[PDB]
């Protein structure tokens, strides 16, 4: 399997604002592996943020971010999008675009590839 | 005193230090940076490395001690093993 | 995922050799400058055990 992931978006915003992130996948893989986003803070570990499938059928968001983050899949350009709204200070960290190559995601544990770190800072 | 062997003489993974002093021999494989002119200066002050990263060997033993001295060495390396 | 294995290297190893360099692999003419991307992959992969 050879998957290349590209991450777009990020930057400096204010609390309560809105933003759009995106990841694009290229190459070949075993199957229609799902796509997700993780978030790592300086001095802490990576945290599961969002997960979506390859056909927009299963949505999975972390409990601490339930009903707030949104993830969608495009229809004609293969690029997954992550819509972000009403940011707070705890959202200032580096997001990563994670790929897992299997049909059904029982858990987010099996990771085969990562993505370029996108810095998202939320401050006054 | 010594012979700082190694590879591309940068971070890499190889900065063999074979420094010898009046106390003992301090054979040491650790990888580090070594400024730009390692010189040593009672002369018991050695200033070679700046930050040893990881380490993978140690050794201590007795030192190697007109003109009234002449020393020879044949440094060789076969299949990893180093012969002095 | 604490077990890792190197995937890309410019040249083969001599017998009983150890490599721990983590520099970004170069697969094309353009330098990677320590950044992943096209022709710029991390030399070591991970091991999936289930
Ligand atoms: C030595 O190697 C490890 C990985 O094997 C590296 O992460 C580390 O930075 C190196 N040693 C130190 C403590 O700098």
């Amino acid at each position: 399997s050879a998957v290349q992931l590209q991450a777009s978006g990020g930057g400096f915003v204010q609390p309560g604002g809105s933003l759009r992130l995106s990841c694009a996948a290229s190459g070949w893989a075993e199957t229609f592996g799902h796509m997700g986003w993780f978030r790592q803070a300086p001095g802490k570990e990576r945290e599961f943020v969002s997960a979506i499938d390859w056909w927009d059928t299963v949505h999975y968001y972390a409990d601490s971010v339930k009903g707030r983050f949104t993830i969608s899949r495009d229809n004609s350009k293969n690029t997954v999008y992550l819509q972000m709204n009403s940011l707070r200070a705890e959202d200032t960290a580096t997001y990563y675009c994670a790929y897992w190559d299997m049909d059904y995601l029982q858990n987010s544990i099996p990771v085969d590839y990562w993505g370029q770190g996108t810095q998202v800072t939320v401050s006054s | 005193r010594g012979w700082i062997f190694g590879t591309t003489l940068d971070s890499k993974t190889q900065s063999l230090l074979i420094v010898n002093n009046a106390t003992n021999v301090v054979i040491k494989v650790c990888e580090f940076q070594f400024c730009n002119d390692p010189f040593l200066d009672m002369e018991s002050e050695f200033r070679v490395y700046s930050s040893a990263n990881n380490c993978t060997f140690e050794y201590v033993s007795q030192p190697f001690l007109n003109f009234k001295n002449l020393r020879e060495f044949v440094f060789k390396n076969i299949d990893g093993y180093f012969k002095i | 995922y604490n077990y890792l294995y190197r995937l890309f290297r410019k040249s083969n190893l001599k017998p009983f050799e150890r490599d721990i360099s983590t520099e970004i692999y170069q697969a094309g003419n353009k330098p990677c400058n320590g950044v992943a991307g096209f022709n710029c992959y991390f030399p070591l992969r991970s091991y999936s055990f289930r």
